[PDB]
């Protein structure tokens, strides 16, 4: 399966937290293709800040053999 | 603000706005007139808005501006009706805007907080917005003034 | 994301500052503006598939991107490349909505430069379909609402380009 | 009512519609919405408090596991980021499955994978979720909505409310199948809301049948 | 391929793949012969596959060819035969893998939306590919015709 | 994380051997200091809040950064900032009660700089923040306790520079 | 990940061809080989564990890597090193019996050696592992097969290499 | 350590040290002297427990050192009773600190896994261990004997 | 109570009490004579605490019992005499258990809605509270005070 | 759940009252108990596995409970058994050291036995399994902590049959 590699800033609006909440802020994870259409909406529209997208697995024009 | 609150709710289901939404925006747009009529109100007697509430306040807790207090000096007392005329600001972009959210995002979320650090008395704050609110009310048909009592009001609710 | 509205809010807090005579100018003009925006935005709904089906076929359709080898030929890539270009309209019609593309900053043009860099999707043909979807709107719309979609568009493009 | 699994650790139990007869079927159109019971403070139910989502229970309700401290190698020994890292892998399969599963069944590379910071504990569920022991325990011995039933109150903590839940999970089953399904309930708003990235599920709500049971015993 | 999702969903299991799906492999490898055999015959008669298809689809769906149907005139018949010509590539391609994954990884996975951005009838094109498989099961041997018509009837389900 | 017991402990498995004389009186050394760091530790969770407070008040308050345009303007952002300063008090505190500044490395510098840069919060106020904190905590405890709460907070200022 | 077929399969539909001449040849190839890569698989999968157990045996016990200081000292470190050396057959074993290696790089080889520089894992004492792996492999089927094994395995070596 | 375990106990909370933990803290740091004496009779005995616990072990199971098990011949037995003496070493450092997390963090994460890889039985490993205990526990007096009995204790519970 | 916890962090990780929170309950229950001795004392001189605080409350904020305030008059100021009794036995309650659980449960959960409800400043029963601590403070050791204060203080922080 | 204190607090405050002698009478007999308590839930927590072996090889090896037709034939099955058994030892202890069998109802018998009636899971052989395990548990823990472990093992076997 392609699985992109991405990097998002998440801020905090509506609420100051006072547990540990630096993980959930400036994250690195590896995504699935088929869930980063979704996962890049859903960073967005929560207000954070992807600064990076790569193809960490995988390869760019392949039409056969993804999965 | 009613654009951005459909906006987003339309985001939610990656659909366009339905007649519903689009006949609110409109609706919310010609209310702008007066909502910025009454915004100009605010803004042009916010002087006097302020004054006549801190005089108000130092009345009904006169403990504050002796000796010991939070507001205590001329210093101090300036910052609070400095604190006073921010809020009145935020309600002026309120009543704009048409929704509280400018006055959440800017005045309402870590109040308590703010001021409990800083050590002001947060009910204390609360009774100099609803001075505020008294004199500017003062101010304004009923109409407006209750318009403009939404956003006051909101914010003496948020702010204890 | 934030109207015009809010925009000149900001523009005004940031600087602590009442609603001076320029900003109350702003917000008169989006208020004028309302009208026609909504009225574009509510046309838009109903032609926005219409509207994809002719863009594509007027800037993709018939060359090397949907030959074998182009970043189109697989019915998957095609498929995604029509989602591609529905978002872009819909958000286009939201930001031509709020007189403000802060929206498409945020919930558009936040990562997707390079996601797209990281599949080989070519940027000059997306940003060209996005054209021809601009076009394709404005003879829908009108010509002022063209003008208003057509920025929006273009602002996207320079996101991507 | 025999959609209802009984509100046990681990299980999923329900009663059989032949095996001793016991079927009250009620007319639910598809708007009514399920009272449920908060295991937590009552004025944090979302009903009447939407912005309470999230907000931890305390005292009154069921513990919460957090990958709040930071993951090991993020050389030397007595590392103590170990023990809280495997504390939540564990937990998360309690969450998932009720139970610890028996040895060789734990998925060992999305575990490394999670130890690495490679994915986000929300991943990690919905590996456990979608693995091949979730769908062949919860998944396919089950009436196709028993098993969402089911799915819904492991994975947001709660039954589902009523028809439009349901319905749109059940419609995504007919379509997608079995792995659709479970993104869907992982990647939808109310997950989000109530579990980030790094919180493991967990009981947030019963139905007043499940709390009796629990409560109404001498 | 067979091989790749063998390996896939014993990945998934984290195992070194079972003996049903190596006794598998095995068979698949030994009949290559005749799936190579099955595919040679219809590449090599692609054309008239093609064409014959194409008449008794036009025979029985003679409005796609009528004016305002997708494929109207001679252009945009053209493009359908080069779309029924595509979909034989694929069966090809499937026959040899002894798996329907590449058929979907080009063909199949995202197809009903392109044609309703197109507004080509899929049913219509299963009836294409339906006739592609009547023409296609008498030109080959009865059990390579069986062999085949499984792809076929895979494209047909798929496009319903 | 890290503790001087953990750290001697380490030492000697790394190495292999059990606890030398030399191991038992470099924990020796943390025993007897324990009522100093028991004390310090006692006294700084009494005074956190009141410590938070005098530090933001003589290192923060009437300058740009509270000001507008500051990124202490908003209500939110001064919230937050105190919660930073509490995370860097209890931080410290914890670090100091152990004589290791692992968990400093570990729960607080762990991508903090990348958070910071990308909210563009300051990291010279912030940094004059914490060593506020630090001039308080040092009037507040003593000399010794003092110094060791400093050393920790310089390692989170040095980890923030 | 790719097969040889889906490989070839592959390569056909970007330059949008048919089977041809070469791809059939090659589909041929890899059909001839479909015996000895079954028969290598079953006997890989049929005492894979004793192969590791057999190459750690020989390989890496009884030496400073497993005493106190080397990287396998500690009853997890040990664990975490057979599990390595267990994944590396398996999916070694999968490239084997695909003709094709984009397996290792998609599910083996993504970002392993950089986590291995961040972990400490030694890089040089893997690849004599998995020399002592394929070494036992090659032994315990055949020539050519375990020339696949060793291949595919030295693939993997340098992927961390 | 006892210090470590309740850092991270009370920030599992997001607070301070509560002062219980800190009157904890207090008594272990004071009580310092009678296991930094513990540690020291266990260390400076060390080779007469482990041959010892060994003699006795081999007597209570006889079958790993018989042919066929996990250690038979000098060379396994040699290295059974290094075993031994590693893990007497581990129950020293947990006296010493007080936890019981640097015995786990260091013998008993993924013990099992690898005494499966080298086919050792792990009862026995739990038996041996705790004939160190008892024998240990004779040389030492009552109370001592059971604040070691408490760490011997664990690291049998975490074997079998 | 502490027992409670640990059983419940235990359950939830499904697990028998680790070593520390046998210790911990150890410790907890051979010191129960000094917090069952704190108890008797807030017990037996619970009236003389009420009345005390409640005078220097009255005394601090003449508002709230002077006309107009929520406790003016005999019933009103009878009952917030009775809700500063609540709140020491509770602190009594959580002082026993050595966990400040029951008097979370019983009344902090949902109190500032209550408080809201009924109108009453919760600022002043913060300070009420704080009243009672100092009194009851006065009455017992240092050691004493210094374990009831932490009950008192989570009691005042939750209102304030 | 409640413990014994928690018990008495809930008593008292049900009737809005102060501790009186009798309370802390209570108070004072569960503190005296609390440290053999401890020893016996630290005996428990020591032997858990063997008591529960020894128990099953007591009560159900070699019957027909375990042969071929048998509700613990299958090795799933007999996992899953001694995972129930481990359950109701651990359960017990929890009660034991609290003083209180509430955790029992609200957290082990709710809905047991309709569970075990819906599996077919026979509950005279399970009743007989735990009292084994009482048995067990009397002869390595004592007669007194013996007998507390006794009454709430059978306060499970009460919420079974
Ligand atoms: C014939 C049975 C039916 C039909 C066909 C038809 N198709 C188009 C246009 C396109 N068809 C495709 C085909 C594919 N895309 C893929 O990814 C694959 C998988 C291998 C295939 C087969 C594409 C890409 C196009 C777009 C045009 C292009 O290639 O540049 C048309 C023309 C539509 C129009 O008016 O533009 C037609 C006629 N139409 C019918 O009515 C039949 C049922
Ligand atoms: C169509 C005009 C061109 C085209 C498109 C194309 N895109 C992808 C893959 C992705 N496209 C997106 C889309 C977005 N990301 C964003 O941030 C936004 C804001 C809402 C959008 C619309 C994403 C997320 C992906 C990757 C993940 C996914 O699709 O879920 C492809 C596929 C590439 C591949 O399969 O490797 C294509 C084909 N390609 C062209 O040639 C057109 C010019
Ligand atoms: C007040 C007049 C009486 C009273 C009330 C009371 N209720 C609860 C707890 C809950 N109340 C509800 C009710 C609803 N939830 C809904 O969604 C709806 C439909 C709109 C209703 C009516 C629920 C579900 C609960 C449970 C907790 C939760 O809110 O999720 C309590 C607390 C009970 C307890 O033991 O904690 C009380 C006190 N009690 C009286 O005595 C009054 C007569
Ligand atoms: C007046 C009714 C009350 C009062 C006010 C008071 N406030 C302060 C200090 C500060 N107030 C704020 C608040 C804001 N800053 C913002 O940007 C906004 C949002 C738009 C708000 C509401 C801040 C940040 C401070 C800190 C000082 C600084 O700005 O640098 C004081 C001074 C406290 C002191 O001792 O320094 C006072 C007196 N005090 C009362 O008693 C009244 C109830
Ligand atoms: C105060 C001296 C300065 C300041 C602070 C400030 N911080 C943020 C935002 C965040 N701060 C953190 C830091 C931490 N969170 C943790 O959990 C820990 C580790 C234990 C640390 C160190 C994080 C993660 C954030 C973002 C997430 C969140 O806040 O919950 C802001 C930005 C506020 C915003 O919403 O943009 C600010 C203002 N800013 C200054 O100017 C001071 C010098
Ligand atoms: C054994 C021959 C050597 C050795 C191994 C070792 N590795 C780690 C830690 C990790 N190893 C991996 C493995 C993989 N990453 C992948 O993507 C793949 C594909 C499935 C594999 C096999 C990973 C992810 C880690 C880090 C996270 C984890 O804990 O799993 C360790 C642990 C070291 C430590 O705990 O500090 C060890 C010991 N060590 C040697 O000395 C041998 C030469
Ligand atoms: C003796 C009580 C039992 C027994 C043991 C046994 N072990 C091995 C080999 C090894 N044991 C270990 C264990 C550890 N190494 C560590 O670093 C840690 C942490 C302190 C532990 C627990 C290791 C790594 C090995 C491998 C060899 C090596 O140490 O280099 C053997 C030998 C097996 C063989 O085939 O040689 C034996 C015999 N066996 C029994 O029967 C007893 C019950
Ligand atoms: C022989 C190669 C090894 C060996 C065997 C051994 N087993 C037992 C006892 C039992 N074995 C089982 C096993 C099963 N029950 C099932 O349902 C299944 C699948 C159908 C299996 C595999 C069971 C349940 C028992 C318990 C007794 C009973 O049947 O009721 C023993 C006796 C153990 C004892 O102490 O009584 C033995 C000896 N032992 C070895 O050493 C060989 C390696
Ligand atoms: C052992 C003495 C007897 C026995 C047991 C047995 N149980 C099952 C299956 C299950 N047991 C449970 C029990 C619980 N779930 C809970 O939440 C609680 C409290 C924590 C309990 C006690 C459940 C729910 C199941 C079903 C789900 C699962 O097994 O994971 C089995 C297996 C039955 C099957 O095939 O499903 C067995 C064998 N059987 C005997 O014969 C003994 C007398």
């Amino acid at each position: 399966m392609r699985m992109f590699r991405i990097t998002a800033c998440v801020p905090s609006q509506t609420r100051i937290r006072t547990q540990r909440e630096l993980q959930n802020t400036y994250f690195t994870k590896l995504v699935p293709y088929d869930n980063w259409f979704r996962e890049q909406q859903r960073i967005m529209k929560m207000g954070g800040k992807i600064v990076k997208v790569e193809l960490a697995t995988g390869r760019p024009g392949t039409n056969a053999g993804l999965a | 603000s009613i654009v951005t609150k459909s906006i987003v709710n339309a985001d939610a289901e990656a659909r366009y706005l339905s007649p519903g939404e689009l006949d609110r925006i409109k609706a919310f747009v010609t209310g702008g007139a007066a909502r910025l009529r009454i915004a100009e109100t605010l803004t042009g007697s916010r002087e006097t808005i302020v004054k006549q509430a801190g005089d108000r306040l130092f009345q009904k807790r006169p403990d504050i501006v002796s000796p010991g207090g939070n507001a205590y000096g001329e210093e101090m007392t300036a910052t609070c009706l400095r604190d006073m005329d921010y809020y009145l600001r935020l309600v002026t972009y309120g009543v704009v805007s048409g929704d509280v959210t400018p006055i959440e995002e800017i005045g309402l979320v870590g109040v308590r907080e703010m001021y409990r650090s800083l050590g002001t008395p947060i009910e204390a704050v609360a009774q100099s917005v609803r001075e505020m609110k008294e004199v500017a009310s003062g101010l304004m048909s009923s109409d407006d003034a209750a318009e403009a009592s939404a956003y006051f009001d909101f914010v003496i609710g948020k702010m204890s | 994301m934030q109207d015009a509205i809010t925009a000149v809010i900001n523009s005004a807090d940031v600087q602590g500052k009442y609603l001076d005579g320029a900003a109350m100018d702003k917000l008169k003009s989006y208020f004028a503006s309302g009208e026609l925006r909504v009225r574009a935005a509510s046309v838009i709904s109903a032609n926005a598939a219409t509207i994809v089906k002719e863009a594509v076929a007027k800037s993709l359709l018939y060359s090397d991107v949907t030959r074998p080898g182009g970043n189109m030929y697989t019915t998957r890539r095609y498929a995604a490349c029509i989602r591609d270009l529905d978002y872009y309209l819909r958000y286009a019609t939201y930001a031509m909505l709020a007189g403000d593309a802060s929206i498409l900053d945020e919930r558009v043009l936040n990562g997707l430069k390079e996601t797209y860099n990281s599949l080989g999707v070519p940027i000059s043909s997306t940003v060209q379909a996005i054209q021809a979807i601009k076009e394709v709107t404005a003879s829908l719309v009108g010509a002022d609402a063209g003008k208003e979609m057509g920025v929006y568009l273009d602002y996207i493009c320079s996101g991507l380009s | 009512s025999g959609n209802d699994p009984l509100e046990i650790q681990f299980g999923a139990i329900f009663p059989k519609e032949t095996r001793n007869p016991s079927k009250r079927p009620a007319p639910f159109n598809k708007d009514t919405k399920r009272i449920l019971i908060h295991r937590g403070p009552a004025v944090n139910n979302q009903v009447g408090n939407p912005s309470a989502v999230g907000e931890f229970p305390g005292s009154l309700g069921a513990k919460v596991f957090r990958l709040n401290g930071g993951l090991p190698g993020a050389g030397t020994s007595v590392k103590f980021g170990e023990s809280s890292t495997q504390a939540l892998i564990r937990a998360a399969y309690r969450q998932v499955f009720g139970r610890d599963l028996y040895e060789g069944q734990r998925l060992s590379v999305a575990e490394i994978q999670l130890e690495n910071g490679d994915i986000s504990v929300r991943e990690f569920i919905k590996r456990l979720a979608k693995s091949e022991l979730f769908l062949k325990l919860y998944w396919a011995p089950h009436y196709v909505c028993k098993a969402i039933e089911y799915m819904h109150r492991r994975l947001l903590g709660r039954p589902t409310y009523g028809r439009q839940e349901m319905n749109q999970y059940f419609d995504i089953a007919s379509k997608q199948g079995f792995y659709a399904v479970v993104e869907a309930m992982i990647d939808s708003k109310e997950y989000s809301d109530a579990f980030g990235e790094d919180t493991v599920p967990y009981e947030r709500y019963l139905t007043p049948g499940g709390l009796q049971m629990r409560s109404a015993r001498v």
